[PDB]
């Protein structure tokens, strides 16, 4: 599995691709990591699926009665401590993830999650199988100048080269923008596949 | 709670007391949708206003009005929310909203069945979007419930109802059913009297749900 | 607690006649903050003034006063304390306080409900700031919640609500908030006579609760 | 336990009657330190008076004093010095002993509010040294708290109490705090009756309890 | 057991009266000593004389004489020996006997305060030896403890108390201290009634308990 | 059951009569033994005479009868043969028989003093040889117990007794003691009323217990 | 450890040592091993010393309670039976020791029990390190006739010899008689030191 | 990891780096390991990330209850004693942290407090991996007379000199000032920069 | 670490040295060891901290409360027995460490306690890495007869060989004297310091 989550001035940008193995075996091509799970929230989650799956139910119905409860959308940070919480406290019989949680709420964030519950908020991150491949094109590339349209290529470079060098990564390269203006906005298949073609990669 | 020889439950008869006492509410059934108005008894300057919340969210497509003893009413909001969210939990969605309403209705049914506990002084509506439509249904402190076309709840029940039975019609557009609305409210008033602005929302198949802003309400009085 | 005929809980309605002998107590929205005010009957030069206060720091961000069962009050506001801070625990900041409201009254709600238990006799006024901004609720026996931009608490309620009713302005400066809130518990007392110092504690947007200390309190006097 | 139509706990009230028949005991602060003396009934000369003393030592700095049902007394006596120890071994210290007096007086409370127990018949005084300096507080049936410069329980309560309200002085020295705890004692004795030798404690900061043994406590009669 | 409005426990009162109906039985202290002596209810010649003894051995330095309803007094008996084998066990010995005392005396508490049970009719004296010296206590069905010089339980409490009170004096020789109990017992008496031969038991100090044989009984009737 | 002001427990007292009117039964020790006689109230010709017998083993070297009300006695007897069990599998035998009574009689204790629950209405005569000797015990609703050189329950209770008490004479050879036994129960009978076959057993020091057959009983009357 | 009980005509003796290692490392050279538990009852404990410190406490507060109960001391097969069901019960989480129950009722006895509540009955046995030296002696030397002299004589060279070919053994022998007449009496160690003395021995 | 804390004459000062890895895989640079815990009390933390961070929680959470219970704040030995019973009471489900805490009440105090609850007072003190070579310059260079300056460019010397040696410590360093007069105090990282250029360091 | 207890004819005498390590690492040159646990009573502590200083914790609170209760100190033996009792209760979950209990009632005792329960009184003890050093000066040197004054020098040695012989054992020597006449007094470092130089000793 490759995911990654970037912030900008006023944007996060989250980024998978969507293979899922059995060991060797690739059972499923088209496996979904990236969700959005509030208004302006969204994570990505890479290890073992049942768990993952599970989590993204349990964060979907919390933030949504929260966000009800208190009128207002649980502040990122909040998202991560909640996560942070419920991991740790069973630890010895663990959800075996790794989850980024990625959002605007005064400010972009992005948050990786282990699965003893240890948060760490990051200008950007990776986590999965391929995940040292993009450290090593974001190392390189990235700037906290970049425009939207910048990151989003940025991401895809990132992900397209952990898919050539990570057997457990595959498939098509699923995008997700959030900004205050715009909300969560999942980028259409087409338009990705249109990065692709003018960076000069495959898929 | 126990029966009295004509078969009666004269405890749940007193919490039904307890509901006539409540602000007025009323849902209705239009065109692709429902919508619930609320009225409000607020009295002061010094109250907050923004902070009222008769029209409770139970999620983004289903909304309940109360009637009744208000901390009672709370709790069981706060009961329909969570269970509203495990239901989503074990399926991924809320197919049919009747399923909730029972679950909240049978809180309601075991707190007349058992000692050492009181009824819930309330009546609640529900409506929202689920499978099946459009959805409006009513449940009171014996945990009675029943789905409809258009009700009312709370001190003027009586009277809006009655307007209803005259004056609603199905499938009408979400303007003119709130303008229904806003009058079948109005006619529940005393001798000479608004009506401040009450509190609106509605649904339609395939969107969440709105709520009405201060100056939106306006309009329609 | 069983309903009477009408509808009425009347143990609650009871605990409500020993929160009216409290001393009274007052709280006020002004520009960019919340304060409180509380009288004490204060009874003998034996006592030591400085101790068992009125206004409880809950966290540093909000604070309570109570009026009726002195110590039940006290077991409301260890709940509290412990319920701000699980929050905190949980989420890492406690972002909206309507909610940690709701549980004090949630508490009190289910003292009203079950057998072999009382209902508190406590009101409760809540006063800090959350990420809506500055917040003023008060809490009854029967845990029902309201939102304030001003409110009383005790004995002297009804007198300190009129005088506000007509007196009171919004976002005031904290000076001249203060001495409208002092001249309305004076409007409270009885023929001749003194208010002979009583807590003021008061909170603005960005900063933590001030707690005046006495020679403060009577420049205002 | 259950409210009356004006708001008053009666068996709480009762069980303040059971406390007014008790011995009286008084506490007061004086320079650096705090002190307590109990009057007790002696009824036979075939009793060991060395023994079941009305004053008893919760930890090396801290002790209370109690009036009403003995055995009451001796349960919450019991209570209190186990809770301190919890603290020590938590903590390392007792950094406060009104939090101490807190649980005790919380203890009390809930046997006010749960049905299926009675309130427990006592009042007390608790007196010590934490880290805040010399410290006096009361608690009733009810875990109602005051801290004191100095205070009575028992029968003698009011004209100990009125005595003292006349005749206390801040920060006297010790021999002086005592000659005034044994005068207003006296004093409490209305018919032409003898002041048999009382108990009398007292701790200094930066030292620990002692008890007045016999003989020293007769050079004050 | 609630309070009247005069602060009595009238349910415990009556638990009295049982003990009242009881067979007398005193102790007293005596030099380097402590005994029991009990008056037995012995009608019937078909009864086995040498059996359910009025006067129980708790351990071999600690017995203990009851009045009052029977069973009852078993359950306490029971309870105490229990109780002192696990002091023996967690420490190794029972250095003072009052804690085993106060551990009865919580137990019999307990039943005064706790809906669902009546309180134990029972009185108890415990005597014994440990690390202070010779110890005499009683128990009553409130739990209240006191330890005394000499005392009684029973019918004919009161004239064994006010005779004691008349003739004890401290530091008798164990012959004079049982020749002085027989008497005491003897003026509790009713007209023209004579006293059959009572149970005593002896401890003094560095010695186990003895239980004196019917011949040296009937060497002081 | 709770304290009358007098200090009895009517509900005892009133299971006490449930005992009186039982069939008779009676214990006696003879020269080292011990026998059990009871009268069976035959009610009909389409009983099975010979089951639901009054004397019940509880193992081979105890026995008990019982009177009053028969399905407490039952669930009586059945606790008894498990007690018996328990105390043989835990040292291996059953040392002294008035333990395993008191287990008994503190199992009726328990049902005098928690609420919840009646008493049981049931008093039983316990026989048996042990390591002491042959043992005779009764014990009754209150679980108080006696040990005895004869006794009897039942309607002839009083009328046996009498008739022992002037009769009964200690180490009688078996066949002069059943004789006795036999009398002394047809003397608590109404004049012109026949004995019928009662049921015998006797168990000597060294042997187990012997039910007398139909035809030995019957040389008896 | 070595401990010892023997049964002769109208008596039980018992004996141990006192020596109490970690390994190889003497810790205390005068622990004790021998206890009186009732009246005409003794209990000697080799294994894990916290296990059988525990157990002596249990047995001389039952026993107590017991004879208070009953008005009659606890029959010595009754004390080994209810050693054996305690032991047994919890033989999963056992009390790691090797027990002798020796006393009078209408009979002397000894009794032999395990940490999973075997008990047995026999004339004479010994438990501890030492033990199989102790039987040795007794094998050789043990008659039933033996007086109460002789047989306190045979139970210090029984131990004395374990002592000799132990290392897990040492000390000071202390040594009880039980009878009818006397009940338990512990022997002064002048005495004992006399005869060892007297017997030719060393310790 | 490396954390330190000092105490002089009327001030404490503590500081930590902040990279988090995974075996040699830095995740991140920038991990927060330095904390305030109450008015004038920090803590550090190294181990389990998710585990500390519920601590901190934890400690958060108790000592602002406790200050207003009390109205006073805990003092330092007795937030050493609280964590100390905390962790031993689940040292078989351990929360496998080593922590310091640091904080003046009357005197200025630093305990180290280990996974079991071991908690020893002490002038000065370091954790994590990077802990030993903290430990060679302090040993070398620390004066219990030093002003809070020098202790300052005392603790950014002795971590940098960890940093050198220690790969699974690196990124800025954090420091704070704890005093009576402003209580705790986060040093800006500004500072911190400039006494790293001025002292001729790295990172 | 190295403990000692030594008991003359109306005195007590306990002492420690103050070095933590973990493995070879010196954390801590002056934790303490040595603690007074009542009126007359001192206690060692060696093996686990954490377990150890909860103990000392129970052991201040438990014997302050009984002799409240009791109006007399806890007994010596008590002491031991109370302890025993607590550590045999958990004994598969234990307390990992070995306890001196000194102190005076009617006499002079000093015990031994291990993680297991078990314990045993002796005339001296020595518990940690550094006892068997101890117990070879002791073996040598102690004397029944001696005064305090030479008992206090006695332990100085014993514990200074220790130090010379074990790495885990180090820093300040420690030392209490128990009378009934003075009570529980720890001796002034600066009378150790110039006793270990009268003696010539080091470290």
């Amino acid at each position: 599995t490759t995911t990654v989550g970037i912030t900008l001035k006023d944007a996060v940008i989250m980024a998978t691709e969507r293979r899922v193995t059995m060991e060797n075996f690739i059972m499923h091509k088209n496996g979904k990591k990236l969700f959005q799970i509030d208004t302006y929230t969204g994570m990505t989650i890479a290890g073992l699926v049942g768990d993952a799956q599970v989590l993204v139910r349990y964060m979907k119905a919390e933030l949504e009665l929260y966000r009800l409860q208190r009128r207002v959308n649980m502040p990122i940070e909040a998202v991560a401590t909640l996560l942070s919480n419920m991991l740790n406290q069973v630890k010895y019989m663990p959800y075996m993830v790794q989850l980024l949680v990625g959002g605007i709420d005064t400010a972009p964030h992005v948050f990786s999650i282990d699965a003893a519950g240890g948060s760490v908020e990051d200008i950007y991150a990776s986590t999965g199988s391929g995940s040292p491949f993009v450290y090593g094109v974001l190392e390189s590339q990235y700037s906290e100048k970049m425009t939207v349209d910048e990151g989003v290529d940025l991401v895809i470079r990132a992900i397209s080269a952990a898919k050539q060098r990570d057997s457990a990564s595959g498939g098509m390269i699923d995008v997700a923008v959030i900004t205050r203006k715009d909300g969560y906005v999942q980028l259409p298949t087409d338009q990705i596949e249109s990065r692709i073609r003018k960076l000069g990669l495959i898929l | 709670t126990v029966f009295s020889p004509d078969g009666r439950l004269f405890q749940v008869e007193y919490a039904r007391e307890a509901v006539k006492k409540g602000s007025t509410a009323l849902g209705m059934k239009f065109a692709n949708g429902v919508l619930l108005i609320s009225d409000k008894k607020v009295r002061s300057r010094l109250i907050e206003q923004n902070s009222i919340e008769k029209i409770q969210l139970i999620d983004d497509y289903v909304a309940a009005v109360t009637s009744g003893l208000v901390a009672d009413a709370r709790v069981l909001v706060d009961f329909a929310r969570i269970s509203a969210q495990q239901e989503k939990v074990t399926y991924g969605s809320l197919v049919n909203i009747e399923n909730l309403v029972k679950r909240v209705a049978d809180q309601m049914q075991q707190y007349t069945q058992y000692g050492g506990v009181r009824p819930y002084g309330v009546s609640l509506i529900f409506a929202g979007i689920d499978q099946i439509g459009p959805r409006l249904f009513d449940c009171d402190p014996a945990g009675t419930i029943n789905e409809y076309k258009a009700t009312a709840i709370g001190s003027g029940k009586d009277a809006v109802v009655s307007f209803l039975e005259r004056e609603y019609k199905e499938n009408l557009p979400e303007k003119e059913a709130v303008t229904l609305g806003i009058k079948a409210l109005k006619s529940s008033l005393e001798e000479g009297e608004e009506l401040k602005a009450p509190e609106i929302a509605s649904i339609t198949v395939g969107n969440k749900y709105r709520i009405y802003d201060q100056e939106e309400v306006k309009k329609f009085l």
